[PDB]
């Protein structure tokens, strides 16, 4: 996120995107084992 | 996982293909009528205009990135 | 540039096509996927002189080559000279197109004979052998000469995937990307999605087409299957929507997930085998490692 | 070499008489086997769709890996007049000849051929016993006058004219002897294949008389290209034109028929030899001693190799020569250069040379890594001779024009010399001698540059 | 190799099939941390690999 903005205020928005769409699939990777630990947490909490 | 046909019409469509076969298997019979021709090309272009964006491209690559 | 052998995989059975007769709203689709195949295999001669060209038939009780004629019907050619392809056109066009319907007439004859007989198995992946060991006839008879495949199927929405056919074609790519023979496909029918065939036609660096009109079949085979060996490397090849590359398990038979093989016998299930033994191998599995599967993971409070 | 000059013989053909040409299926058929293998691939793309398919469409065909080659075959496409470009709605679309593409069709598909391939008269002999040998016979006949060896039997005359009117075969009468030129050994240098495209491309230069046309010679010659050994033909569907020019490709060869005036005519294995191609004989052996041991059996070779070998004995297997000055003196002054001799040895070298050339430059590279060498097939030193006999000849060089000067005044002389180099006829000039040569093409304009 | 009677490690394996993606924007891989144009996402972490 603070790259997210890093790059938002340092070229304005013609260099944000690629630097998003290189990390986006790590991004996906983190977001769906986060993802799945919720969701194991709620199902153990349930 | 996510029609059945009698031999009587079998043998019949065999045979129809035998008179069609013997008699004269004119090759002209091929050429397209300038408008399924037309879809067919429109197709084939449009498929290998998605295969040419997607292998344009395939040690690292150089990016814009400093 | 450099000569090349052409050999095309035709699946000619009579329920198939019968079923896409009955499917589409023209009849005789046969007749004119032949002519298709027939100039297609002139422009192919044309192409080059020196260029090579065999046809295998695949039926429904087996394989029958096309061209060249059985080498006992060429010593014996006795005169069979029948008038199907007018006598006037160019002579090496002529007598291939004559043998080939010739053959044809034979084989829808013998057919004909053997019709009582209904055939569950298919006969595809046996003519793709075939014709891969003609591709190994002439590439070591003469010397080099690249080579080509080409398989004319028909699924007519009737014949689904088959499991049977999995072992052989896979073996047979092996085979291709042995002597860097492109496999072609040309699936006519109503079956948009075949997995084997579009694995073969990927891995081999081919070409997969889907039609569902056999009409105007000759300006798709010109356009697309017309890639010669010779320009394979500068042609963009038009094959559209990519296969996955993935398999079917073997207790459900639904496309796999991330799943579990043995290491006895490599067969991919997609869930645990009940009795702790492997369905195809037959072999008994210990309680360990499958209680450490079957095992959750962790999470904390 | 073969497709290069037929091509280039055919953009030598005007648009119009290119597009009379196209009309019958044979020639259509023979000349779309002469493009590149992209451009056959896109005619045949555009053959059997009836509408115009813009060159964005085939620019996107080919991948970034050969462009370059894409561009050879467009340019090839432009050349040939192949395909007709429009400009509409701001687009380069590209349309195929109608006239190509319905030959062409015509030819693939079958229909109306109007007997552009011949027909057969079910009447034939086998060619090995007949034919073969007698489309060697008139090769080994014309090409033994080709190496001037003496004969009992000498081709017709118009063959002989064919020769005169040739840049090859030099000509003088008041000695009773035919000269062969630097083009006549590279003529016999090059495969058979492109030795019937160079004969026949310069009797096509030759013709210009009303008595034959060139639509026919050219659609006669694609089709006995088109045609095949081994059965026989008949006559009427050719011209007045194309029957006398059956009797001139039986007087070359290309074709036999018993008698004059039939109507059956059999093509040879020359005429399909024509469209495209398919220890040796004539393999020789050169030591450091000059010596020449030829395995070779037919009169060809040797009277080939006679041209510039002192050849001394001959055997059914063998023939013995050695390679002599005054042989290579009778070469050069055959016009015969060295380069094309050495080839010549090359080309026709033992097996046994090929192998140990391979373990010399192993030897040489396990010897000498750092630097890589030619394959050496026959030993440096008979190369080296046979270079300084070629340099021996010609150490003194005669150049015949004028020389000018005794100028009073150097600014004119400037002035000469400076108009002599302009027009580049200038050999020498020089201010201290003031003097200045030029040459005899040259002597004219400087002559009344003078006077005016 | 023919492996003996005696083995008695006929064990399950688990493993994925991957996805090969076709995007036209270069990505970060996985494996070697650099700039792959294609890949294979793995169907249990989303993770693309090169080889
Ligand atoms: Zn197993
Ligand atoms: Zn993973
Ligand atoms: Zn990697």
């Amino acid at each position: 996120n603070e790259l997210f903005q890093d790059v938002l205020n340092g070229d304005g928005e013609s260099m944000s995107n690629t630097c998003t769409a290189y990390l986006k699939p790590v991004l996906n990777s983190i977001t769906l084992a986060t993802h799945k630990y919720d969701e194991y947490f709620n199902e153990y909490n349930n | 996982t996510t029609l059945k046909v009698s031999n009587q019409q079998m043998l019949q469509q065999l045979s129809l293909v035998m008179d069609n076969l013997i008699n004269k298997l004119d090759l002209n019979q091929v050429v397209p009528n300038n408008e399924v021709s037309n879809k067919i090309n429109k197709r084939v272009i449009t498929a290998i205009k998605i295969n040419a964006k997607q292998a344009k491209h395939n040690l690292e690559v150089k990016s814009t990135l400093p | 540039e450099s000569p090349s052998l052409l050999t095309v995989i035709i699946e000619i059975a009579p329920k198939l096509w019968t079923t896409f007769d009955e499917e589409g709203n023209e009849k005789g689709s046969i007749i004119k996927v032949l002519e298709a195949l027939i100039v297609f295999l002139n422009a192919h001669l044309a192409f080059n002189s020196a260029n090579k060209v065999a046809v295998i038939a695949a039926y429904s009780q087996g394989i029958k080559y096309l061209y060249p004629e059985s080498t006992s019907a060429l010593k014996a050619s006795t005169r069979s000279d029948l008038k199907i392809i007018n006598s006037d056109m160019y002579r090496r066009f002529r007598n291939v197109d004559e043998t080939l319907v010739e053959e044809i007439y034979k084989l829808f004859e013998l057919e004909k004979k053997q019709i009582e007989q209904n055939s569950q198995r298919s006969t595809l992946a046996g003519a793709m052998s075939a014709g891969l060991t003609y591709v190994n006839r002439i590439s070591k008879e003469s010397v080099s000469l690249k080579s080509r495949l080409l398989v004319l199927t028909c699924g007519s929405g009737s014949s689904k995937d088959e499991i049977f056919q999995y072992i052989p074609i896979m073996n047979c790519i092996f085979s291709a990307t042995k002597m860097k023979c492109p496999i072609d496909v040309v699936k006519i029918g109503g079956s948009k999605e075949s997995t084997f065939l579009q694995q073969t036609t990927d891995a081999t660096n081919g070409v997969y087409l889907h039609v569902e009109s056999t009409e105007g079949l000759i300006q798709y085979l010109a356009t697309a299957m017309f890639i010669d060996p010779s320009l394979r490397p500068i042609i963009v090849k038009p094959n559209h929507g990519s296969v996955d590359f993935r398999t079917s398990c073997y207790l459900t038979g639904r496309v796999v997930a991330v799943g579990f093989i043995c290491s006895v016998c490599l067969c991919v299930l997609s869930i645990i085998p009940p009795g702790n033994k492997c369905p195809a191998c037959d072999s008994q599995f210990d309680e360990h490692v499958i209680a450490k599967l079957k095992r959750k993971p962790v999470v904390p409070r | 070499s073969l497709k290069h000059s037929v091509t280039q013989y055919l953009e030598e053909i005007p648009q119009q008489v290119q597009n009379r040409l196209y009309t019958s299926p044979a020639t259509c058929l023979a000349i779309y086997r002469i493009l590149p293998p992209l451009a056959k691939f896109f005619i045949m793309a555009m053959v059997f769709n009836e509408n115009e398919v813009p060159l964005l469409d085939l620019d996107k065909w080919v991948n970034s890996n050969g462009k370059l080659q894409f561009q050879n075959a467009i340019k090839s496409m432009k050349s040939l007049h192949l395909l007709i470009p429009n400009k509409s709605s701001g687009t380069l679309m590209i349309n195929l000849n109608p006239t190509f593409k319905i030959s062409l069709r015509n030819a693939l598909t079958g229909g109306e051929v109007q007997n552009s391939f011949g027909v057969v008269v079910e009447e034939n002999v086998v060619s090995l016993d007949l034919l073969d040998e007698y489309s060697a016979n008139k090769w080994e006949t014309i090409l033994h006058f080709m190496v001037g060896t003496p004969l009992a039997k000498i081709p017709s005359e118009k063959v002989l004219n064919l020769l005169k009117h040739s840049k090859l075969m030099e000509e003088v009468n008041s000695t009773g002897e035919f000269k062969i030129t630097n083009e006549g050994f590279q003529f016999l240098l090059q495969e058979i294949n492109s030795q019937l495209w160079t004969l026949l491309l310069q009797y096509l230069k030759m013709i210009e008389t009303s008595k034959m046309d060139l639509v026919d010679v050219l659609h006669f010659i694609f089709m006995l290209g088109a045609l095949e050994v081994g059965k026989a033909y008949k006559i009427d569907a050719l011209s007045e034109t194309q029957r006398i020019m059956l009797q001139d490709m039986r007087d070359y060869g290309l074709v036999f028929q018993k008698h004059s005036n039939d109507s059956i005519f059999y093509p040879t294995k020359l005429a399909l030899m024509l469209t495209s191609d398919t220890i040796p004989d004539g393999s020789l052996i050169v030591e450091t001693n000059f010596k020449i041991y030829s395995y070779s059996n037919s009169p060809l070779q040797i009277a080939v190799l006679s041209l510039f070998v002192h050849l001394k004995a001959r055997f059914v297997n063998m023939v013995l020569g050695q390679i002599t000055r005054e042989s290579i003196r009778r070469a050069l002054t055959n016009g015969i250069t060295a380069d094309q001799i050495i080839a010549y040895l090359e080309t026709h070298a033992h097996p046994q040379m090929r192998r140990l050339a391979e373990e010399k430059l192993e030897k040489k590279l396990e010897l000498d890594p750092n630097c890589k060498e030619p394959l050496q097939v026959l030993p440096p030193t008979v190369v080296d001779q046979i270079r300084l006999w070629q340099l021996e000849l010609d150490r003194v060089i005669t150049y015949e024009g004028s020389l000018y000067s005794d100028f009073e005044t150097s600014q004119e002389y400037n002035l000469l010399s400076k108009y002599a180099q302009d027009i580049g006829v200038l050999l020498w000039k020089d201010d201290k001698k003031k003097k200045f040569f030029i040459s005899k093409e040259g002597n004219s304009q400087v002559l009344d540059f003078a006077k005016r | 190799l023919p492996v003996n009677k005696i083995n008695k490690g006929f064990t399950l394996v688990k493993m994925g099939f991957p996805t090969r993606i076709f995007e036209d924007t270069p990505t970060f891989c996985s494996c070697h941390s650099k700039l792959v144009y294609g890949g294979y996402f793995c169907p249990n972490c989303h993770s693309k690999v090169c080889s």
